[PDB]
């Protein structure tokens, strides 16, 4: 005598909604006062036909189960770093089933590196850092990846007063005119070299670059970050590679709403505006982007932003870094671990975390996670890992607890690690019906002489009553 | 609560003129209320954007408005072995407007200026300038405190101290009841920002056309600083006045510096001598805390309270994520000589990139219950992102945490509906204070009339 | 000084 | 340096008259001119600046005009105080430069000088010197010429003249000429004369005396 | 109210160096430009130079470069004009000037400062009576103050008693010494009947000599 019987259910559908351990009997030859809603053991104990037992069981079998790749090299991105890739899930009202996912930080994964450069006058004594970059940037990376591409762009600020010197007329072609020197005319952002594997192309392109000059210390670097992100085709990011956007500067930065000091009040539209001339054309008619907008795009295009700034503004950018999750900072000094292996350390730091993310999760389903990082160390209520090396693997135990029974019986959601290409697709199925329902008797002769529907052994009140 | 959203009045200006960027009410000698609208991209004489001002008479149907004419010709004066030059091209006349008594003040923050001497110069820079007018008498005057005749070389030799060449005087403007004009110049002192103040009466009497460089002895500018915490703070991005020290003979200033202290943002309260009484720091970097400031007594204790807008504040949301929505901070003035504490209320935006708190307007007592109320703009808010203005009512405890009314934009997308607000004036004389909302994006102005309360 | 210079 | 030719150097006018002073520059000065006033025996006062603009406090009867290199100060309805020196100044170029000036004098009917010659004093003679004074008092206009003679022959060396400003309540000028000889040289001659030449009389007014005689 | 109080009259010897001052009253000297102007009876007005008390930058007419040095102390709210290697030509009245509104104008003037350069030491005046020669309806007498330094001298007839009908002529520098004369007219029935006395006072030397006019 349990909750199943004491609930006094009317139909098979109601019986299964009482508890996951309830069953229903559709047997015609059932005793006088035998409750049709009882344990599967109590029903068979009362001579209930085995086939008349309606007792769904929550299960969870995989569909796609490719093995995790050992090397991310070669292949046309046929690399699997999440396993399984698809599993079917079947649940009954108020029940819950568990399943496991695995993630691997694959070795020798392709890497893109677009170097975004401050070339304002203040960057005269910081040019040292990019002198022989293309080579010094391939050497330490060759140890991590066998498929690197590097590109490069530059920026100064919106070429407009008061950021720009506008007198005398000579100052427009040569902003350093009022001094004993000469520099480039001012420019907002200019793409220089598309992402390429030809390191010597990077070296030679750099050697042709030179600084400009503007009036105010903060620079328009964020404009450049936006364009380097939303101009996919031009920058040349690859569909299956780690994208690293290295932002280098020695000074503060302009932010959304600063543009108003130039008459520019139109918000940033997040669209690409770099023409065939490789220059940002909305530089003087569109405001700087907000941190929020930048985050949106960086996440959409899957770019990892690295702030390679000098020690005099390291704090400033460490603080911005915290408002733009996934962003790392490196000190651009003349003394450290190495001032431009900085990028290697940043990459290693980037691929030292594995955080799961759930997309399209139905209102009814609620998930829990038990992470297993480092060495079989289970950490309940945790869905992220930290302190990982490239090549390591982790796993998570997941449990989906459906609440009630939803209207739509066929739903599916995704569980994807942030920054990762691959993901696990969980195809859920809500089983709160009986096989005997699909073979009912509407207006049956057994039920009130046509005023009822005979299904699953009992008589139901037809539609309209 | 009781603003009329069904029957609005619309004023419109030339296309592409940004008619509605700035507005204000204006009473003439007879107390007849009119709306003064700024249009910073209106065409000048040489078919070049110079900006312009309009003086719209109140009419339930609205319509087109007559221009408030100003001199838009560039000026040159060869005096004292020097050449003085003013450049009004793309100056942005009407980038801000304010009315006091029967005088109108329209500013051109990006009016450029230069001084030539042989082969040297001061540099062509946006010192800004303000145009004052007395519509009835036809009188006109100007005020351009950041102008100077020092050559470039001198600034370099002096390490760029007291460099007022990029002031952009007029960026933000306010007038004290006494009749003292206060101009915010976020570019002053190499982008530290400064305030310039001078009596309107003295601005008029000392002005003569053609002089270009004249003295206003009674004027008073704020001070330069060597503290990096002030660098690129844009001190004077927004300005307001009020009573915050008990003494009623003195007037205090409220200055917004949205990028103060490495974009932490801040707003300070000063005396008439620019001595700082209080300072309120931003809560989040790049939120632009100080973008807008409003002074009004919302809890009916007779003491002016402070409202600060941070249009780019990013709110924390599930799963360690941030959503740029905007925020407003309420600071209630404590009894007697005491420092303003933590915010009494945090109003936060809902719509992403809505820029809630981009503008904050005192409405006076809209519903006539005894507590002053306010209006807050989210120029790109609303489910449609077309713009939205929310009304918050005053109460003994400050403000109500939920809006009493929400005005959705009657204009199309990109109108910037709400970018400028102004209230606390009965324009139709029906006994209830009214609201005017600017939509420079659509080059129009919507007037909302307050009606008797229905509930 | 407070401008774009090293 | 820009030269300022200011004319006329002087003019005699009456109360209520509308007079106009003019100023000329060696080149254009785009209304960068200022007008000054210096009441007799007092400091300067600002009248006009930048061509036409009155300095606060200055009556409206004053007005500056003109452009290019030619400008003019005009005083409508002359007043008793308006009789004084007026200068113009340019500040278009450094160094600033001023005009010659213009003295406004009170006009009236002509008048002959009252000549009065005085031989050396007893005290002075015994001291070792000799001075013959010649007062030419109350006359109009101001233009006058004195001439000393010893024994009928002109003498120019050792003469000291001194003129007075137009007296207030009669609008007349005066002059004082002093011939200073040595006691010895004074006695080398007998007759002494000073001749006044005014526009009043075509023939000069003469007043002499004789030493060793009375 | 704007007022420029200049220093008292100066009297120095050739080759010396004098320093004039111009204190600002009712305003901060630091406000505007401060010019110095030199005035002479025959040569007229001459612009010496100017200074911006705020920063201390100056400008001079190349005629005075070396001779004149303009300075200013915002503390004491005063502007100065120093002249060196003085000469007779430096004997003039000096004015400090500032604009009203226009940056470059010259509207407000100080009362002025009289400078005199001479080697002459304080000398006492020699008063001499001037009686007519040995007739008409009215008679005219005179007084001659000769060889004194420096100025000024207060001359009066009968100790001020006789006021109207008198002409006192401006002083004249007779080779490093001043000379002054005064007349007086009355009726023939007034003199020699009514005794008339010349009363001259010279504050400098502290001497007030008197000479009665005697007929011949
Ligand atoms: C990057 O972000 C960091 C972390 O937020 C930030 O460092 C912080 O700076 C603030 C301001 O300088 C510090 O705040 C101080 O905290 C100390 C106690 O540790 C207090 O004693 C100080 O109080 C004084 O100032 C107050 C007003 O702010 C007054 O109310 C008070 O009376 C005192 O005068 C002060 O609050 C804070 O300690 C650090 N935080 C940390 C963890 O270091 C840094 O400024 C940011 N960098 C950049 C370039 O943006
Ligand atoms: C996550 O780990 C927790 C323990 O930290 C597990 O909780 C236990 O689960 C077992 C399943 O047989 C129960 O018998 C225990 O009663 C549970 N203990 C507690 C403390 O609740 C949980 O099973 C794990 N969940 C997932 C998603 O795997
Ligand atoms: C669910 O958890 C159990 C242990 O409680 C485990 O044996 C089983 O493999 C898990 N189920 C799945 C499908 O991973
Ligand atoms: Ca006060
Ligand atoms: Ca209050
Ligand atoms: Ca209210
Ligand atoms: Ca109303
Ligand atoms: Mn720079
Ligand atoms: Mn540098
Ligand atoms: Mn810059």
């Amino acid at each position: 005598p349990n909750i199943c019987t004491t609930r006094g259910v009317s139909s098979c559908q109601q019986c299964l909604a009482v508890s996951p351990m309830c069953a229903w009997c559709s047997d015609e030859a059932l005793p006088l006062g035998s409750p049709r809603c009882d344990l599967k053991e109590n029903l068979l104990k009362d001579n209930c036909a085995p086939e008349s037992i309606e007792f769904p069981v929550s299960e969870a079998r995989v569909l796609e189960d490719r093995p995790l790749s050992d090397k991310g090299s070669g292949d046309s991105s046929q690399v699997t770093q999440v396993s399984p890739q698809r599993i079917a899930l079947r649940l009954r009202p108020d029940d819950s089933k568990n399943f496991s996912i695995q993630v691997r930080q694959v070795e020798d994964y392709p890497v893109d590196i677009y170097y975004l450069m401050d070339l304002s006058y203040s960057m005269k004594d910081d040019l040292w850092s990019i002198q022989n970059l293309g080579t010094k940037l391939a050497t330490q990376m060759r140890k991590l990846t066998s498929n690197l591409r590097i590109g490069f762009g530059a920026f100064v600020d919106k070429p407009v007063s008061p950021y720009m010197y506008i007198s005398p007329p000579e100052a427009l072609e040569n902003p350093c005119y009022d001094m004993k020197t000469t520099c480039l005319p001012m420019f907002g952002y200019k793409h220089v070299l598309t992402l390429t594997d030809q390191v010597t192309r990077f070296n030679e392109e750099v050697k042709k670059q030179s600084v400009s000059r503007n009036r105010d210390a903060p620079e328009g670097g964020f404009d450049a970050i936006m364009q380097a992100t939303v101009c996919d085709e031009k920058i040349g990011w690859r569909n299956d590679a780690s994208h690293l956007l290295v932002f280098t500067t020695d000074a503060k930065t302009h932010i959304a709403l600063d543009g108003r000091l130039a008459g520019i009040v139109q918000p940033n539209d997040g669209q690409c505006h770099v023409g065939s001339d490789n220059h940002y054309s909305a530089s003087t008619t569109m405001d700087y982007p907000s941190l929020g907008l930048m985050t949106e795009k960086l996440s959409q295009k899957n770019i990892n932003l690295i702030f390679a700034v000098t020690e005099n503004v390291v704090n400033l950018y460490q603080n911005y870094s915290e408002l733009i999750p996934g962003t790392t900072v490196g000190v651009l000094s003349m003394d450290s671990s190495n001032v431009l292996q900085l990028i290697v350390d940043a990459y290693g730091k980037i691929r030292s975390k594995v955080e799961l993310e759930v997309r399209d999760l139905p209102e009814e389903l609620s998930l829990s996670f038990n992470a297993t990082c480092l060495n079989n160390e289970v950490i309940p209520g945790l869905k992220s890992c930290m302190g990982l090396k490239i090549g390591d693997t982790v796993s998570f135990s997941i449990e989906a607890k459906v609440r009630g029974c939803p209207q739509e019986k066929e739903k599916s959601f995704t569980i994807k690690p942030v920054g990762f290409k691959d993901s696990l697709i969980v195809q859920v199925t809500f089983d709160c019906d009986c096989a005997c329902q699909a073979q009912a008797e509407p207006n049956s002769h057994r039920c009130n002489n046509g005023n009822g529907t005979f299904e699953c052994g009992v008589c139901r009140c037809g539609p309209g009553w | 609560l009781n603003l009329d959203p069904v029957q609005l009045t619309f004023y419109a200006g030339p296309n592409g003129s940004q008619f509605g960027f700035s507005l204000d009410f204006h009473k003439d000698s007879h107390g007849r209320v009119a709306i003064v609208v700024g249009a910073p991209r209106t065409l000048g004489p040489s078919q070049e954007e110079t900006g312009g001002v309009f003086l719209c008479p109140w009419r339930a149907e609205g319509g087109q408005c007559p221009s408030l004419l100003f001199d838009l010709r560039d000026e040159t004066r060869n005096v004292g072995s020097q050449t003085l030059q003013t450049f009004k091209a793309r100056q942005g006349l009407g980038a801000s407007v304010v009315s006091w008594s029967d005088v109108i003040v329209a500013c051109a923050p990006w009016q450029h200026w230069n001084v030539l001497e042989k082969t040297e110069e001061a540099e062509k820079t946006p010192v800004g300038s303000c145009f004052l007018a007395q519509p009835e008498s036809g009188r006109r005057a100007e005020y351009s405190p950041c102008r100077g005749n020092t050559l470039s070389r001198i600034y370099v030799e002096n390490d760029f101290s007291w460099d007022k060449r990029y002031c952009e005087a007029g960026f933000s403007s306010v007038v004290t009841q006494a009749g003292e004009l206060v101009l915010g110049a976020p570019g002053g002192y190499y982008f530290l920002g400064l305030l310039a103040q001078a009596p309107v009466a003295d601005i008029f009497s000392s002005y003569r056309p053609g002089i270009l460089l004249w003295h206003v002895s009674s004027q008073s500018l704020s001070f330069d600083s060597s503290n990096p915490e002030y660098f690129d703070g844009y001190w004077g991005y927004s300005v307001a006045v009020g009573e915050f020290d008990g003494d009623l003979n003195t007037t205090e200033y409220v200055v917004g510096a949205p990028t103060w202290s490495w974009t932490l943002g801040a707003v300070e309260i000063l005396d008439s001598y620019y001595q700082r009484l209080h300072r309120l720091r931003g809560e989040q970097m790049a939120s632009y805390f100080g973008h807008s400031v409003a002074v009004t007594d919302v809890n009916g204790d007779g003491r002016h309270d402070l409202l600060v807008g941070a249009p780019l504040y990013m709110e924390s949301r599930a799963d360690r994520k941030l959503a740029e929505v905007g925020r407003v901070y309420l600071f209630l003035q404590p009894r007697g000589p005491h420092a303003l504490g933590a915010p009494s209320l945090l109003l936060t935006g809902t719509q992403l990139y809505g820029r809630f708190g981009s503008a904050i307007a005192p409405l006076g007592d809209l519903d006539r219950d005894g507590y002053n109320d306010i209006a807050v703009a989210a120029p790109y808010g609303g489910p449609s992102g077309r713009g939205q203005v929310l009304v918050f009512l005053g109460q003994s405890e400050g403000l109500r945490s939920r809006p009493s009314q929400v005005l959705d934009s009657p204009f199309p997308t990109g109108s910037a509906f709400g970018f400028s607000l102004r209230g606390a004036v009965d324009i139709d004389d029906n006994g209830y204070p009214d609201l005017i909302v600017g939509a420079y994006g659509a080059n129009q102005v919507a007037v909302y009339r307050a009606q008797p309360v229905v509930k | 000084g407070r401008g774009d210079s090293p | 340096d820009i030269l300022m030719t200011q004319s006329p150097s002087s003019m005699s006018v009456s109360l209520g008259d509308t007079v106009s002073i003019t100023c000329h520059a060696s080149q254009g000065i785009s209304s960068n001119i200022g007008w000054l006033q210096q009441k007799p025996g007092k400091s300067f006062m600002g009248l006009i600046y930048y061509g036409t603009n009155l300095v606060d406090g200055v009556p409206s009867r004053f007005s500056g005009s003109g452009s290019g290199a030619d400008y003019s100060l005009t005083i409508s309805s002359l007043d008793s105080e308006d009789f004084a020196d007026y200068y113009c100044v340019q500040y278009a170029q450094l160094p600033y430069t001023f005009g010659g000036g213009t003295k406004l004098e009170i006009k009236r009917a002509d008048a002959a000088p009252t000549v009065s010659i005085f031989p050396p004093s007893s005290e002075q003679l015994t001291s070792g010197g000799a001075s013959v004074v010649c007062f030419l008092n109350n006359f109009y206009p101001k233009d006058i010429n004195v001439k000393w003679k010893i024994d009928g022959s002109e003498r120019q060396n050792g003469v000291l003249n001194s003129w007075t400003d137009q007296d207030s309540k009669d609008s007349t000028y005066s002059m004082s000429s002093t011939l200073t000889l040595t006691k010895d040289e004074y006695e080398r001659h007998n007759s002494y004369t000073c001749e006044a030449t005014h526009k009043t009389s075509t023939s000069p007014i003469v007043k002499s005396f004789n030493r060793n005689e009375c | 109210e704007v007022q420029l109080q200049q220093s008292g009259a100066e009297l120095v010897k050739p080759g010396a160096s004098v320093k004039l001052s111009c204190t600002a009253s009712g305003f901060n000297i630091k406000d505007t430009y401060v010019h110095w102007v030199k005035q002479r009876p025959e040569q007229g007005l001459e612009w010496i130079g100017r200074i911006d008390p705020a920063n201390g930058y100056t400008k001079y007419d190349p005629k005075f470069q070396g001779k004149a040095t303009i300075t200013a102390d915002t503390s004491s709210n005063t502007a100065y004009l120093q002249l060196s290697s003085l000469t007779s030509e430096d004997t003039a009245v000096y004015y400090c000037v500032r604009p009203l509104y226009d940056y470059y104008a010259m509207d407000y003037w100080g009362q002025g400062t009289s400078v005199t350069v001479s080697s002459a030491k304080t000398t006492a005046p020699s008063v001499y009576p001037l009686a007519p020669v040995c007739t008409g309806s009215s008679v005219t007498l005179g007084c001659l103050v000769k060889g004194y330094f420096p100025e000024p001298v207060t001359l009066t007839w009968n100790s001020g008693s006789l006021s109207s009908g008198v002409h006192t002529f401006p002083a004249v520098l007779q080779s490093d010494l001043y000379t002054l004369s005064s007349s007086v007219t009355v009726t023939s029935s007034t003199w020699p009947s009514q005794s008339i006395t010349c009363n001259v006072a010279h504050p400098a030397s502290s001497t007030k000599v008197d000479k009665k006019i005697e007929p011949r």
